[PDB]
């Protein structure tokens, strides 16, 4: 269980979760506000 | 034929000298190192130049050095 | 007419004279 | 020494093919050589500038000679904008007659070389008209070929051989290479103009048996001297003008209208005068600076001396700098080649913008080529500008004699420098080829309106600051309250004004989001090919992989697998990695001109400033699109003139592909083969009777870095020129 | 004080069919080179040339093209087997020059009656600058 | 407008652009059944692109005579949306990552076998720094003062 | 001959595939000629220069207290090799990929 | 299936996210997505496979021979690993390979 845990600390498994949560957050921000060149809030 | 040099930082750990593929270099007595030896290059003109003995060295910085120089039969490895 | 002799001059004859003459001065011995 | 080469007795006594190679790729490195003396080395280095010279007045009267005795100059003088110039006859025994019949062109009798290098433009612009004057030309560069050959000669024998004292006797050089070789001979130049090439431009033939009779102005030599000089402004020639003919001729033969003659899209003849009149009395008076035997004028080394800023933050400044650069060839070598280099490419751009020959800017294929040709001189000029300053480091550096002054103080540095040559090369990198790849993703998609456009705003401002209108932007000179239009509106703004804002010259051509783009690559490249050349450069004494590199010379293989490995270590090295860089640079920046151009030609700029935003538009409608005529040049079908630019374009796609065999094949694998071959050899009946004198064994290292970059280089050149000029000549527009 | 053991010929030589490997115009007009060792035994042992060869037991005499073969040779018969080997170069008028063990010591171990060659007593770091030998024929690392 | 633009409210080559792509979609919605899927995909992407081209022309974007937006980047206070502006948030998240990479880097720096927690990482510590980003510019412009931010004599 | 009728003819469909369905296929066109020159920086160089380079770049690091523990080294001679051989194989292979699969797939 | 020389088969297709639909391109039969080149469609229908049901059930069973596979490499390196003279039993596995495997499969 520790072991696992610090398996699971190791520099490429924490990349890919660090990364698919970054995907998955700009992914999602691209759906709700799309294309967008510019601040437009100013 | 390469010129081969060893420099007073030697500790005499005889590394370069079990390295050398065509027998260059030696061990011969010192006083400056514990190891109370320091290497030598009396037959350089069987130098091939492949800087095994450089890759050997502990020192930092080394205490062989190489200096790749005019070319022979012996030192551009040919046989024939 | 000129052409017809000046380059075989320069691009056959001139060639085979200089890489003979530059062979010989390369393997002499002294 | 006992044999080739008498220079080097280690490469004499070598029993390999090596001993020949490595004599031929020394035999200019005088330092190397045995028994070198410094008096020998300045001797050997002045007696080769006379060679050089010679062979440039030798290979200028070839060109003379081919155009007076084959070329066009006489019926291209007449019709400057339909006849096709002729370079030189073909004589080849391969021809077949399809060959004969498609390059026979120019009006001629049988197949000849159209010449893009433009010197028709140039020697009639000068006042040359017939090929009487261009033989009368090559005969007296023949004759000076012949001088140069005899001041070599005779400056290698005794009591004509100078000191080393001489050649560093640096005032006096200076005196008389800015006072007499730039000034005097520009003053003289402007001579040639005003008595020869203006009057050939007004009608007047003047050559050497009437240029006495004739007056270069009807009141000339007296408001010279009096001081009254407008009077050789007055009658300037007309807006209508033909070039050749006294109609619209004016009398004037200094001026300084600004900007073209309407019929030629050329500088004014006045204007150049002019130009070289008064640069030639700024290099006179220049030319007095320093001190030589009068008892007046400057130290150079008390000069440098004196500029220490106090606080100390250069720490000693500038001293022992005289020294430094006087006794090294390297760094004066060095030097010239980097103002000689910035200097091709000044020439390049201006040659372009502001052409200063009758008929040339017509010529687009001259054009584009002459522009692509200075560009790669000056990429290799300043290539080698770094090199020598690296060698100048390992060679004849000091350090005790440069103790903290500002050329040591680079040195101890040098990992804040290279550090962020690394900085602004990763930045431009990352986001010049972010932003082509998103927009590539966007037209990808169908969505151009998504891409990034960055309008190139201060550019445009600059542009609009010398009087474009084509931005509005209300600034000096493109607004009328401004002090500095008010300053010129007499003189030169009237007519560079007009030439700015006309639509078909290359005066400052519209510049948009592509040219945003491109510019920034531009940027990319110089700041990594600079970043390679200086890391080279400041290492060249040593790293923390291998500190003692100044005891092992410019050029050595490397320092064995050991302590990690060490492969292309060496500044040598270095210099040779920043070559792929300076071709890639220059590439961008002549795929940037030559792409602009020859939209710009067709009157389908739009194309350019659409496509030019994403990769595969460079891709597609740049090489792609202008390879049809090219590439067509032969096929199953028949040939054209354009067969001898698709075989050279080949040509270099097979070098560039061979170059890449020793570039990424490395020595060991060919020297074992070559083993197996010397084995096959000697057990050949027949073959063995025949011995070779010299035991062949595989390229060196280093040599295999050299022949492998010449090659991607000769290929990448062949390349390019195959490809510029077929698409522009093919077209002529 | 040593001597070096002359080097006998009618030595036999390992029992072995050839190879491409061996020997070439270079031994003829040049120089070669010629292995000797003590075997206790017949063995199989790899040649630096060819393929496998069969050490014959007692003397065997060796000669190869190379300085480096005869060393590589060497080192394997001292490792894998434990034999003591000396070689020698030949050259065409039938010169022989004793070269290894050249103290009858190895090497490696320190042995009295060596003198230095090519010892620079200083720090590699102190060498001068390249300027300072300049148009001299001197190299910063013969001092 | 700037640099001869002119607004993308006011081009007739952006509104060309969006008439030429719906009609695109369009050609490619005649031949589906109008209430199939591959039919209501290609009406989201048209609503998508009217919102696309509605929302440039809104926020001021300037276009060129290619009828396609061109940014200002000069500073022009008009279109700090299409550079300073964006540009400020990236260099707040930029400067945000590497001042909590220099945190961790600092923290495990004089531990028994420091690339042991650069090779696997320290979660604990990393969720104990990553809001230090957070004021990051303040606890930057501090240590540059204090001299904390920039080693000694290197 | 192959210059012309084959390599410049074929790829017009996948040089002209933006727009379409297709254009992942001229996408990867580019990008795999990108990353098969990118091949050629590792091929036709050595880790000795890349080493020292990277010396300063450490430099920068240690002024700023942000150099890491594990110490940057450059690839070693036989990786340099591998990486250069990899993309090279890469790139040229996934180029022949996208322009075979457009060419064939509009045409055929 | 119905019509094999018209429609292209398509068996890949993509989220609407970033633009990226429109390589979801007209395949036939009303349907948008990636044409493929694999050959499945052509092996299915030589396998006489009709309904989209039976390769559910194919995918079932494929996933749960993956799951076999890996328990059995666990199993024979961790539980049951076979001695070294089970491996060079030579003819044993060429008789196996050659009448079991081979054989039989192609009989199946
Ligand atoms: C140095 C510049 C130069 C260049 C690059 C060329 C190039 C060419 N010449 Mg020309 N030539 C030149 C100068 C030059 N020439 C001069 C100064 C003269 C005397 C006025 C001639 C007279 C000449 C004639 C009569 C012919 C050519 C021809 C040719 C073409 C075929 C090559 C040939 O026949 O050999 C060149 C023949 C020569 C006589 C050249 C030698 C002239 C001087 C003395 C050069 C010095 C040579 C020297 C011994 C070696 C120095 C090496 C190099 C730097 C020159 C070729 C394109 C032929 C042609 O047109 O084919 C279609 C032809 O029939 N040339
Ligand atoms: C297309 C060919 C190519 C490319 C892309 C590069 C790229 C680069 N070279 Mg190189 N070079 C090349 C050819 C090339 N070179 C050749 C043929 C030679 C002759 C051997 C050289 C010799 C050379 C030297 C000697 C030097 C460089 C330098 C550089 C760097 C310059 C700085 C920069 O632009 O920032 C970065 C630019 C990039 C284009 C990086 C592209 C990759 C991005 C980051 C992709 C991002 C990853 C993305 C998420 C996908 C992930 C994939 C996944 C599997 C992980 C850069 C990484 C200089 C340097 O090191 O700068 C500091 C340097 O000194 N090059
Ligand atoms: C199910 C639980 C389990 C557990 C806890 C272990 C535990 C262990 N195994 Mg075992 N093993 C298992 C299952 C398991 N194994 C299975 C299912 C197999 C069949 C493949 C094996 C076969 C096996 C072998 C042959 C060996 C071990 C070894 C070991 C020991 C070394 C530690 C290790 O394996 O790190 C490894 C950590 C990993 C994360 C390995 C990941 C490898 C996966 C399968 C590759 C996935 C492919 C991937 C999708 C490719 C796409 C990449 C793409 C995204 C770019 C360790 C105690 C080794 C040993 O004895 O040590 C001396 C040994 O040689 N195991
Ligand atoms: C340095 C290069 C670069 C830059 C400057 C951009 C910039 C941009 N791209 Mg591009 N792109 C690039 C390279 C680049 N890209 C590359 C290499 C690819 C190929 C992989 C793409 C492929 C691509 C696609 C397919 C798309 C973009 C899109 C965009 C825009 C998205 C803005 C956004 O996400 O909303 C705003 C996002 C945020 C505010 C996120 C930050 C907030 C954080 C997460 C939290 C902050 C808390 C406080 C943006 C202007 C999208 C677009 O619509 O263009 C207009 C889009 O469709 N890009
Ligand atoms: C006024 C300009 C100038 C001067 C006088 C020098 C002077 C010198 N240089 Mg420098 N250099 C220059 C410019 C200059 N260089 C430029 C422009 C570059 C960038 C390309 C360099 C880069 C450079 C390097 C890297 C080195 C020198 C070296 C040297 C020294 C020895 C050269 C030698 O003997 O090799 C003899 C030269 C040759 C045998 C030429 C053969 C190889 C050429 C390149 C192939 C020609 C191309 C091909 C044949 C074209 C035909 C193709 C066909 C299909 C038509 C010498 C003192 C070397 C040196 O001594 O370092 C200390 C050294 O290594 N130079
Ligand atoms: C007024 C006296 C005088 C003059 C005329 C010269 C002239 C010259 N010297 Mg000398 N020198 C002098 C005094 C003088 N020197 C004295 C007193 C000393 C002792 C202190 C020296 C010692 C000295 C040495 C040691 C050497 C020279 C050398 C040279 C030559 C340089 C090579 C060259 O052609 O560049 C010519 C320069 C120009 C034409 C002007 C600059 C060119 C500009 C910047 C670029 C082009 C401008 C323009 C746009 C061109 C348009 C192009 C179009 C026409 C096609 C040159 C002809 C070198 C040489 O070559 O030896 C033979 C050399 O080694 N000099
Ligand atoms: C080095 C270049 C050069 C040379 C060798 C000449 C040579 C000559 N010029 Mg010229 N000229 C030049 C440049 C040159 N000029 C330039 C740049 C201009 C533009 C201002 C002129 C415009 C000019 C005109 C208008 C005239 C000449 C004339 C003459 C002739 C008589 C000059 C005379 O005796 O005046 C007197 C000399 C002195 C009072 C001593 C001068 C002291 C020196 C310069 C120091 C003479 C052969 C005259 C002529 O007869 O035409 C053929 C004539 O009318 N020149
Ligand atoms: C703590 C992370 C960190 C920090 C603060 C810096 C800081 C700096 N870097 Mg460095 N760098 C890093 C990581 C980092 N780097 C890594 C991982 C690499 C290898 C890919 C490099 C390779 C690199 C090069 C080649 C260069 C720099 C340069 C620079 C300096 C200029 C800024 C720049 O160019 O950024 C550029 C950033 C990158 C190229 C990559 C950064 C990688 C990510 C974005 C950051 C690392 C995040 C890390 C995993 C955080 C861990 C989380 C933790 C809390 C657990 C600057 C002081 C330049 C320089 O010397 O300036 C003079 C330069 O030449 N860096
Ligand atoms: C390494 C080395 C070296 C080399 C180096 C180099 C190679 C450098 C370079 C460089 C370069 C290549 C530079 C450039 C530059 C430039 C500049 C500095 C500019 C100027 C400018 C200005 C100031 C201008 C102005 C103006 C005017 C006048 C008018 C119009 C407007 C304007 C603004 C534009 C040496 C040998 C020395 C030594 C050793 C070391
Ligand atoms: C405004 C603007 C502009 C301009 C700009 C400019 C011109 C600038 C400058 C800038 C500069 C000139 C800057 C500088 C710098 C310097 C230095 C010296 C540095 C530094 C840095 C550092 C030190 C960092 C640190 C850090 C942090 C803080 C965070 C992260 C981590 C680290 C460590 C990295 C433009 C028009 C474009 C656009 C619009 C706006
Ligand atoms: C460019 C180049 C390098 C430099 C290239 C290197 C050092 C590749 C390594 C770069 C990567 C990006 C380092 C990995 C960084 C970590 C993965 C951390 C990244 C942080 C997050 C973004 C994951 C060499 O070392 C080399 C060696 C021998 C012959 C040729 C070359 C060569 O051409
Ligand atoms: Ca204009």
């Amino acid at each position: 269980m520790r072991d696992l845990k610090t398996y699971l600390s190791v520099a490429p498994v924490a990349s890919t979760l660090w990364f698919a949560a970054l995907a998955g957050l700009l992914i999602e921000i691209n759906r709700f506000f799309p294309d967008a060149l510019t601040f437009p809030f100013f | 034929s390469h010129s081969v040099k060893i420099y007073d930082t030697c500790i005499g750990c005889t590394q370069c000298v079990r390295a050398c593929p065509t027998d260059v270099l030696e061990m011969i007595p010192w006083g400056g190192c514990k190891a109370k030896q320091i290497a030598s290059a009396p037959r350089t003109e069987d130098c091939v130049g492949c800087k095994r003995c450089e890759s050997a060295c502990p020192t930092d910085f080394l205490s062989v050095r190489v200096y790749l120089w005019h070319e022979t039969t012996r030192s551009m490895g040919l046989a024939y | 007419n000129l052409p017809s002799l000046f380059v075989p001059l320069v691009g056959l004859l001139f060639p085979a004279v200089a890489m003979a003459s530059l062979f010989l001065h390369v393997e002499k011995r002294l | 020494a006992l044999r080739f080469p008498r220079f080097s007795q280690g490469l004499a006594q070598d029993p390999t093919t090596r001993r020949i190679w490595f004599g031929i790729a020394t035999a200019h490195d005088f330092e190397s050589h045995d028994d070198i003396t410094e008096g020998r080395l300045y001797q050997n280095i002045f007696a080769s500038h006379f060679g050089q010279l010679a062979i440039i007045f030798l290979w200028t009267s070839g060109n003379l000679f081919h155009v007076a005795w084959q070329g066009n100059f006489e019926a291209w003088v007449q019709d400057p904008l339909h006849v096709r110039p002729i370079a030189h006859a073909i004589w080849d025994p391969h021809f077949g007659q399809p060959a004969v019949e498609a390059f026979t062109r120019g009006g001629a009798l049988g197949p000849v070389n159209i010449a893009y290098s433009g010197v028709y433009q140039w020697w009639y612009t000068i006042g040359l008209r017939t090929n009487e004057d261009l033989y009368t030309g090559a005969i007296f560069l023949l004759f000076l070929s012949f001088i140069s050959l005899l001041a070599g000669w005779l400056h290698l024998q005794p009591k004509w051989k100078p000191s080393v004292s001489w050649f560093k006797n640096a005032e006096s050089r200076l005196n008389h290479h800015l006072s007499g070789l730039f000034g005097v001979s520009s003053l003289a130049w402007a001579g040639h103009l005003v008595h020869v090439a203006i009057p050939g431009s007004r009608g007047e033939y003047v050559r050497w048996n009437n240029f006495l009779s004739v007056l270069p102005h009807p009141q000339g030599l007296g408001p010279l001297f009096t001081g009254q000089w407008n009077l050789y402004a007055q009658n300037p020639d007309s807006s209508n003008h033909l070039f050749s003919t006294s109609q619209g001729a004016g009398t004037a033969i200094l001026t300084l209208l600004g900007g073209f003659h309407p019929q030629t899209q050329s500088l004014w003849l006045t204007d150049m005068a002019h130009h070289h009149l008064a640069i030639a009395i700024l290099f006179l008076i220049g030319g007095h600076m320093y001190r030589t035997n009068f008892g007046i004028g400057h130290s150079i080394k008390y000069i440098l001396e004196a500029h220490i800023p106090p606080g100390g933050r250069l720490g000693r400044g500038h001293k022992g700098l005289y020294d430094t650069i006087n006794n090294s060839i390297h760094f004066q070598l060095g030097l010239a080649l980097a103002s000689l280099g910035v200097i091709t490419s000044l020439v390049a751009q201006h040659m372009y913008s502001l052409p200063a020959y009758a008929f040339i800017a017509q010529d687009f294929t001259t054009q584009a080529a002459l522009y692509t040709h200075h560009q790669y001189i000056a990429g290799f000029i300043m290539t080698g500008a770094f090199a020598h300053g690296a060698i100048f480091f390992i060679r004849d550096y000091n350090p005790e004699q440069n103790a903290d002054n500002v050329l040591a103080r680079m040195l101890e540095h040098k990992e804040a420098i290279i550090s962020h040559l690394s900085w602004a090369s990763l930045f431009l990198g990352f986001h010049t080829l972010g932003l082509y790849v998103h927009n590539d993703v966007m037209l990808a998609f169908g969505t151009p309106e998504k891409q990034i456009l960055i309008e190139p705003i201060f550019a445009q401002w600059i542009q609009s600051a010398h009087g474009k209108t084509s931005y509005g932007f209300d600034v000096l000179l493109s607004s009328t309250n401004s002090p500095a239009l008010n300053a010129g509106r007499s003189i030169w703004l009237p007519g560079w004004l007009n030439a700015i804002n006309e639509n078909s010259n290359s005066l400052f051509l519209t510049i948009g989001p592509g040219d945003f783009l491109v510019h920034h690559a531009i940027a990319l490249g110089l700041h990594t090919t600079t970043l390679i050349l200086v890391k080279g450069a400041l290492d060249a004494r040593g790293s923390k992989l291998m500190p003692d590199k100044k005891d092992f010379g410019y050029s050595f293989p490397c320092d064995g697998p050991g302590r990690g490995g060490t492969c292309d270590i060496s500044a040598w090295d270095a210099f040779y990695l920043a070559v792929f860089w300076m071709l890639n640079t220059i590439g961008w920046v002549t795929f940037y001109w030559h792409w602009k151009h020859i939209t710009l030609w067709q009157g389908n700029v739009s194309q350019f400033n659409e496509s030019s935003t994403y990769l595969m538009g460079w891709l597609r409608d740049y090489l792609w699109l202008n390879s049809s005529q090219l590439i067509n040049g032969y096929n199953p079908f028949g040939m054209n003139s354009l067969s001898v630019w698709a075989w050279m374009f080949l040509f270099g796609h097979l070098v560039w592909a061979t170059g890449f065999m020793f570039l990424i094949s490395w020595r060991g694998y060919w020297q074992e083969l070559i083993e197996t071959l010397a084995w096959a050899h000697e057990r050949t009946p027949l073959a063995n009777l025949i011995r070779w004198r010299d035991k062949p064994v595989a390229l060196s290292i280093v040599q295999a870095r050299l022949v492998g970059l010449v090659h991607f280089s000769v290929g990448y050149i062949f390349t390019y020129a195959a490809f510029l000029i077929a698409s522009t000549s093919g077209k002529f527009g | 004080g040593f001597t070096p053991p002359e080097l006998d010929p009618n030595t036999p030589s390992p029992i072995f069919g050839g190879s491409t490997g061996g020997l070439l115009r270079k031994a003829q007009v040049e120089e070669f080179y010629v292995i000797t060792w003590e075997s206790p035994k017949e063995q199989i042992f790899e040649m630096p040339t060819g393929g496998a060869a069969i050490m014959r037991e007692g003397p065997n005499l060796l000669k190869l093209a190379r300085k480096e073969q005869c060393l590589a040779l060497g080192t394997r018969l001292r490792s894998k087997y434990k034999i003591k080997y000396q070689f020698y170069r030949v050259f065409p008028s039938g010169e022989v020059q004793y070269l290894h063990p050249k103290d009858g010591v190895y090497p490696e171990k320190v042995n009295p009656g060596r003198q230095g060659v090519g010892v620079n007593f200083r720090s590699i770091g102190k060498n001068v600058s390249p300027i300072e030998v300049k148009f001299t024929g001197k190299q910063p690392y013969d001092l | 407008d700037i640099a001869g633009l002119t607004p993308c409210k006011d081009s007739k080559q952006f509104a060309k652009r969006e008439k030429q792509s719906i009609k695109k979609l369009e050609s490619s919605l005649k031949l589906y059944a109008p209430d199939s899927a591959p039919a209501l995909a290609i009406n989201a992407t048209i609503e998508k692109t009217k919102r696309r081209f509605d929302n440039y022309g809104k926020q001021g974007l300037l276009c060129g005579a290619d009828g396609l937006p061109h940014l200002i980047v000069s500073g022009d206070q008009r279109h700090w949306g299409e550079f300073i502006t964006p540009g400020i948030l990236f260099l707040y998240i930029a400067g945000w990552i590497g001042w909590v990479g220099r945190s961790y880097l600092i923290a495990i720096r004089d531990d028994k076998k420091p690339t042991q927690k650069e090779i696997i990482i320290d979660v604990p510590l990393a969720t104990r720094l990553v809001f230090r980003g957070f004021s990051w510019p303040i606890a930057a412009y501090r240590e540059l003062l204090n001299g904390e931010l920039v080693a000694k004599d290197v | 001959g192959w210059l012309r009728d084959f390599l410049w003819a074929q790829a017009s469909q996948v040089i002209q595939s933006y727009g379409s369905s297709l254009s992942a296929y001229g996408l990867f066109f580019l990008g795999a000629h990108f990353v098969w020159a990118f091949s050629l920086m590792f091929l036709f160089s050595g880790r000795g220069y890349w080493q020292e380079l990277i010396e300063s770049i450490v430099w920068a690091h240690n002024k700023l207290k942000v150099a890491p523990a594990t110490q940057p080294r450059a690839l070693s001679i036989v990786q340099g090799r591998a990486v250069g051989v990899t993309h090279y194989l890469l790139g040229g292979i996934a180029t022949t990929w996208a322009f075979f699969l457009a060419r064939i797939i509009a045409v055929g | 299936l119905n019509d094999p020389t018209h429609i292209r088969p398509s068996a890949q297709v993509v989220w609407p996210i970033v633009g990226q639909e429109i390589l979801n391109g007209d395949v036939g039969g009303g349907f948008r997505g990636i044409q493929i080149t694999s050959g499945f469609f052509q092996i299915w229908r030589a396998s006489g496979i009709t309904s989209e049901l039976q390769l559910y059930c194919t995918a079932i069973g494929a996933l749960v021979f993956a799951a076999l596979m890996l328990f059995a490499g666990w199993f024979h390196y961790h539980k049951a690993a076979p001695k070294l003279v089970w491996f060079q039993d030579v003819e044993s596995m060429l008789n196996h390979h050659l009448a079991g495997l081979l054989g039989l499969g192609s009989l199946s």
